[PDB]
């Protein structure tokens, strides 16, 4: 499954 | 002049923007941050009483002496931006590129991991600096020596113990009581965030990625992870904000016992 980043806001 | 005194080079990414570099006077491996005025939500004083951004103030309160986080070098103001000198280690890696590269880590290797991103937020906290933005992609890995080193205090404040109610971190991060009632006490909140790093050390990805995981209160653990393990991450994520344990807890807790040195975890795991 997806791993992703997530920006910080 | 900063351009003087620094050989800039690559782009070693954005989102401000982060340039690899040297310093001249002794050819030292740097990241030369640069961040936009217009851009800055936050700002602060210095004991010059320069106004500078806040990011710039906790930085220097965290940057005294050894630690397992980033070291302000120096800074630089420019007509429509501040430009910061940061450490660079070398090798590196972060630890969200070296946890999807490998995936869940071996409970000795988070561990260590855990230990040293726990001693480097009670170092913040001491200096008077609460990160509010930990996570794997603002740790980076010495893959050398085995140390990891916090950074990107860009969104964080002076600690205090009222309540915060403004917030710019990472929302998968944040806890139920943000994610509810747009308040949080700092520790607390950072206890939070630290169990969804450990889950996610364990497990190779954060356990919620949407608000009604936050606040729904069950942690569903998709690797085999040990009894202990399980119980210090629920500690962390309980709901209510008093019911999480303090720093010393965490570091008392069973799991967390014979911890191995940064040069034993490079050594066995990371050369
Ligand atoms: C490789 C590297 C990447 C980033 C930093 C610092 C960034 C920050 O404090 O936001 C230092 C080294």
């Amino acid at each position: 499954r997806k791993r992703r980043r997530h920006p910080s806001g | 002049p900063l351009e003087s005194q620094y050989q800039v080079g690559p782009l070693l990414g954005s989102g401000g923007s982060v340039y690899s570099g040297i310093r001249v006077s002794d050819n030292l491996p740097v990241a030369i941050k640069h961040v936009e005025k217009d851009r800055i939500s936050d700002w602060g004083e210095l004991p010059n009483g320069t106004r500078v951004p806040m990011e710039v103030v906790l930085l220097k309160k965290v940057s005294s002496g050894f630690s397992g986080v980033i070291r302000l070098l120096d800074w630089f103001e420019r007509p429509d931006s501040f430009v910061l000198i940061l450490e660079r280690p070398e090798p590196v890696q972060d630890l969200f590129d070296f946890i999807t590269e490998r995936g869940a880590l071996q409970e000795e290797l988070a561990r260590s991991f855990f230990w040293q991103v726990l001693e480097a937020v009670r170092h913040c906290h001491n200096c008077g600096v609460l990160h509010r933005d930990i996570k794997d992609e603002n740790i980076l890995i010495d893959l050398n020596r085995g140390e990891l080193k916090l950074i990107d205090f860009g969104s964080g404040a002076l600690l205090k113990d009222t309540v915060y109610t403004d917030f710019d971190g990472t929302r998968v991060y944040s806890p139920p009581e943000w994610i509810r009632y747009h308040r949080y006490h700092g520790r607390s909140a950072a206890v939070w965030s630290l169990g969804i790093l450990l889950y996610d050390m364990v497990c190779g990805d954060i356990p919620f990625e949407h608000d009604e995981e936050i606040i729904g209160g069950q942690v569903f653990f998709r690797q085999r992870v040990s009894s202990e393990c399980q119980h210090l991450i629920r500690w962390c994520l309980a709901l209510r904000p008093s019911d999480r344990p303090t720093f010393e807890e965490i570091q008392n807790h069973p799991w967390m016992q014979d911890v191995l040195l940064p040069q034993e975890t490079a050594e066995i795991h990371l050369h």
